[PDB]
């Protein structure tokens, strides 16, 4: 009622709330709104005092505390020229430094990594346009959050990247990376912006790189879909060595593919056709042939069944078909059948040796029929 | 028993007699190699208090630890947190990289083929002067020349460059490379 | 393997040990399951005789039919834990069987035909 | 230990 203005009194009557009683952020908000009523009433006049005011609630023990006191920092973004905003939000943004949270509470912890490291990134090193971030700003927003915090990390490190530009600020990334939460969560950043970081400052086609790249990730779980090869599998094949792309090949197949997608498989298998050869493609047939999920044996195995009878001899074809039919569950299917066939009939046998391949695979399917 | 008795300690605040505890005990507790043992409380206690001297202390004695390091990874795990904690960037923390179990691991494959001396000569690029290129040179040389036909021929290339690399690096077209110029009249076919 | 430490999450257990192990189990989960309770009273209740293990008197007065009720239920919640093992799980398959001991021998034909 |  009569918001803007009535008799410019009832706003007071708004500021006027009253009636203590359990609440968490409540008197805060509205003491921040009463705040900009403050800034209608003739802006740092009662001001002040309200913040002063509102400043200290018990001890500690609350997050309302820091988010009012960040308010004020962002009235003091509208207050135009840095310097009062830079000194109150610099003494104000120091206060928790001594002293965060955990006094007494349903709060376990303290988790002053949100508010401290929110009042620390409001007083310097905003990554946006605000200047006036010391060199040592970024350790004093990883000491604000003084254990680990990851919602800035890559905004943090891309601070500690622009003020630096060094390796120490990519360890210091993947440290905290590492330690800021368990799993590729904030770690698949760290991986990120270890490669790029391990382009742009370890140089390129480093021996380290890799070394660190490959402990870091070495066990893994399945990232977001899976890679555990691509960055590193692709980065030794191009630092120019034939060899170690190999045995980065063989090693990044075991664990290509832990929920047997065919994607892993065709990178393996794709992956011993560019380089090596014939035999490569026949132990990736053989590998291929030994890890199976559902159709995963029988698709490779046909594929480069079909691949090797096409240049190699027709023994690999008949066994092939033989491994086919211990795999490959009948379902409706019928083509590899006919198809097996008629290769073993364009490979010279026609009337001979083609009557125990069609009677077998006839009998087999009859024999896999049941009744 | 004691990663018990250094955690409920650490969970009682005070940690003078949990450091000196850990001290003691580790003292008293060695017999062949640390490990596991101290390293980890060595490592607990140094990443909870921040403190640099215990880590390099840490990594001092974990250097001299005898059985290849004792542990493998677990040393070299330990060594790269703290590592990574305290400086690492370039320099001494890169040298100590590409040192210490990848130097190890990368010094005594037990050689079989080209690719681990192609590996120790990655690690021997930088190392120390043409001393050690030419006895890497020269251990690699006749290491591995596996048979006549093909593959010992690109071994012989590959003591070549590493002759070459090796007597090119100080110098350019030294005394080396007339010695390479005779391994190159092909003792093979 | 891992001796002891604080934090109270989900494992697996449940395995060839038995006894000893749905003992050491069982206790656990009996001590993480009763927290704290009014011993500071009972540190009213505490005076000189604490410590110095080895006992002058075991017995006293024990507490009252409190600690009574207190301790039966415990005895019926380790009862109906007991009462749990497995289901019926039953079902008009295959051939018929004679009683109990034709579904056991069914049980350990299957794990000896399995192998 | 008279006792116990």
């Amino acid at each position: 009622q009569g918001r803007p203005r009535e008799i410019i009194n009832t706003y007071t009557e708004a500021v006027q709330t009253v009636d203590p009683f359990k609440a968490t952020g409540k008197p805060h908000t509205l003491w921040v709104a009463f705040a900009k009523f403050y800034e209608d009433n003739g802006q740092l006049d009662d001001a002040r005092v309200i913040l002063e005011k509102a400043t200290k609630v018990n001890f500690k023990q609350v997050d309302d505390l820091a988010s009012v006191w960040c308010q004020c920092g962002e009235l003091e973004l509208r207050h135009e020229n840095y310097d009062e905003a830079l000194r109150l939000l610099r003494k104000a943004t120091a206060l928790p430094a001594r002293r965060a949270e955990y006094f007494d509470g349903s709060e376990p912890v303290q988790n002053r990594v949100y508010k401290s490291l929110k009042v620390w990134s409001m007083l310097a090193d905003l990554e946006e346009s605000l200047g006036t971030f010391q060199s040592t700003k970024a350790v004093y927003d990883r000491i604000l959050d003084l254990r680990i915090a990851t919602p800035q990390i890559v905004i943090n490190y891309a601070m500690f990247l622009e003020e630096h530009k060094y390796f120490e600020e990519s360890f210091k990334a993947y440290e905290r990376g590492i330690s800021l939460f368990k799993w590729p969560n904030v770690s698949d950043i760290w991986s990120t912006y270890l490669t790029k970081f391990i382009a742009r400052y370890g140089g390129r086609k480093l021996e380290r790189a890799r070394d660190l790249f490959e402990q870091a990730l070495d066990g893994c779980p399945p990232k977001y879909a899976k890679t555990l090869y691509l960055l590193y599998a692709q980065l030794e094949e191009e630092w120019g060595l034939a060899r170690h792309a190999m045995a980065v090949y063989e090693r990044a197949t075991r664990a290509v593919e832990p929920a047997q997608q065919y994607d892993m498989f065709n990178i393996y298998i794709k992956r011993a056709a560019e380089i090596y050869g014939v035999t490569h493609t026949r132990g990736i047939y053989q590998k291929a042939i030994e890890v199976l999920s559902d159709e995963h044996a029988r698709e490779m195995c046909l594929r480069f069944a079909d691949m090797e009878c096409k240049l190699g001899e027709i023994d690999r074809a008949r066994a092939i078909y033989s491994f086919c039919s211990q795999i490959c569950d009948p379902r409706t299917t019928g083509a590899f059948w006919q198809t097996w066939k008629d290769f073993e009939v364009r490979h010279g046998n026609e009337d001979t040796i083609k009557e125990m391949l069609r009677i077998r695979r006839s009998v087999q399917a009859t024999y896999n029929t049941q009744v | 028993n004691w990663i018990k008795y250094a955690r409920f300690e650490e969970k009682h605040a005070y940690f003078a007699h949990a450091r000196k505890v850990y001290e003691r005990a580790v003292e008293f507790f060695g017999d062949e190699h640390m490990d596991e043992h101290l390293y980890v409380a060595f490592a607990k206690f140094e990443e909870n208090q921040k403190e640099f001297e215990r880590v390099r202390v840490i990594y001092k004695y974990a250097l001299d630890r005898i059985s290849k390091q004792d542990a493998q990874e677990l040393f070299k795990n330990y060594t790269i947190f703290e590592k990574k904690f305290g400086d690492r960037r370039g320099i001494e923390d890169i040298i100590v990289s590409k040192r210490r179990f990848q130097y190890e691991e990368e010094v005594k494959a037990n050689p079989h083929n080209y690719d681990a001396w192609f590996d120790y000569l990655r690690l021997v690029e930088s190392d120390a002067e043409a001393e050690a290129v030419r006895e890497v040179y020269e251990r690699a040389i006749a290491n591995v020349p596996p048979i006549q036909e093909k593959r010992h021929w690109k071994r012989y290339i590959y003591l070549w460059i590493n002759y070459a690399l090796y007597e090119e690096l100080e110098a350019k077209d030294p005394e080396r490379t007339r010695q390479v110029y005779q391994a190159s009249l092909e003792l093979i076919p | 393997a891992a001796a002891q430490l604080r934090q109270y999450h989900r494992l697996t257990k449940q395995i060839k040990p038995d006894m000893e192990t749905y003992e050491r189990l069982r206790e656990k989960h009996g001590e993480e399951f009763f927290p704290t309770s009014n011993s500071l009273l009972h540190g009213t209740h505490v005076p000189s005789t604490e410590e110095i293990d080895r006992m002058v008197i075991d017995l006293e007065k024990q507490i009252e039919k409190r600690d009574k009720y207190s301790r039966r239920r415990p005895y019926n919640d380790d009862a109906d834990i007991d009462y749990i093992n497995e289901r019926n799980a039953k079902f008009n398959k295959k051939a018929e069987r004679f009683y109990g001991k034709y579904t056991a021998e069914i049980k350990q034909n299957l794990e000896r035909g399995t192998a | 230990k008279i006792k116990y």
